[PDB]
């Protein structure tokens, strides 16, 4: 048999779940006397075969 | 944001700084069905990190470097591999005059 | 200045004919966030009729 | 064509949250105070009040 | 509940509102064998709500 | 507003012969509840006859 | 060999597990001067290959 026999059905693989809640912190705040600055960016650390 | 502080200020000057890398995933590649790869979450895959508050390795930040951080927020940071120069003796090759430190 | 790297992972090694040392796939992805405060100082009065 | 005025907005460029699989978030919000509107209908005409 | 709102009561007006996202789910997507695709829940997959 | 969408997570980039900068494919799922309340003002007192 | 042997099984992957108890709230709670109307609908957010 397979899945493929279902006219509409997505095989399943049954992964993890995770309920976090994390920030993705951007923008300036703007004060009198200072300026709160942040950026947030995704970085990459590529595979290195040998170190 | 740089309008506004050229427009609403008179001076300015860096006063703190603070780093946070967060939402760390290492990810373990293996082959997909019907080729090419796929990627899956690693609990036991570790991030090394390290900063260097003593400056005890050699410094190579600021020096107008095309390593920095992408400019927009839709884009992906690929940092930059670490390397540094030091000083060392100057050798001859051979008589072809070619010098190597 | 902050470091990073991928601590690397060893291939299996034992009953596995002619495994050899290899080093698990790995790559890491993250969020950088950085936050700089910068000490902001007001206009300077102008007096000026234009 | 866009000019000085048109408006481009980058969501990226904001805090949001990053909520993971099996995560919840809430949003509350009060309506200001609207005049209700009638379920009622009338049985005269306003031009026949006499 | 229409039916009922609109044969008991003679005026409505919207008061408060609370909009509640659960049950989130990041599911990576990859092949499954013998064609198609198959999915899988996301440890690491995060949803950005503003 | 709420404003919605999947974290662009990134494909792998190494020792992986000519990968290419990705992105995994993810897709979010999830149940939305919304609840409004809405303030009902009672029917008119009735004098009718039929 | 295989699974397929036995013609009555059926090969396992061994996916996580997850005790937790949500609930669907949906329905309209009348009262003498206001109701609480609640929804609740499965949404789908669709992978977006560039962002």
């Amino acid at each position: 048999t397979s899945v493929n026999s279902a006219e509409a059905s997505t095989g399943a693989g049954g992964g993890g779940s995770n309920p976090v809640k994390s920030m993705w912190s951007e923008g300036a705040t703007f004060s009198a006397n200072s300026v709160t600055c942040t950026f947030s960016r995704q970085f990459l650390i590529p595979y290195d075969p040998e170190h | 944001e740089f309008q506004h502080l050229i427009e609403n200020y008179g001076s300015i000057a860096p006063d703190a700084l603070t780093v946070t890398i967060s939402e760390i995933a290492v990810k373990d590649v293996t082959d997909k069905t019907g080729g090419g790869v796929q990627v899956t979450d690693s609990t036991t895959g570790r991030l090394c990190m390290l900063v260097d508050h003593e400056y005890k390795y050699p410094y190579v930040l600021g020096q107008g470097q095309d390593t920095l951080a992408p400019e927009l927020p839709i884009w992906v940071y690929f940092p930059p591999q670490y390397a540094y120069l030091t000083v060392g003796d100057v050798n001859t090759q051979g008589i072809s005059g070619d010098s190597k430190k | 200045q902050i470091f990073l790297k991928i601590l690397p992972q060893s291939g299996p090694i034992g009953g596995i004919k002619s495994m050899g040392i290899t080093t698990l796939v790995q790559y890491a992805v993250g969020i950088m966030t950085v936050t700089m405060t910068f000490k902001l100082g007001p206009r300077k009065a102008t007096g000026r009729w234009n | 064509l866009a000019s000085e005025e048109s408006a481009f907005y980058v969501l990226e460029h904001s805090s949001f949250q990053l909520l993971g699989t099996g995560g919840t978030a809430t949003m509350s919000y009060k309506f200001p105070p609207v005049p209700p509107e009638n379920l009622e209908g009338c049985s005269q005409h306003f031009y026949e009040m006499y």
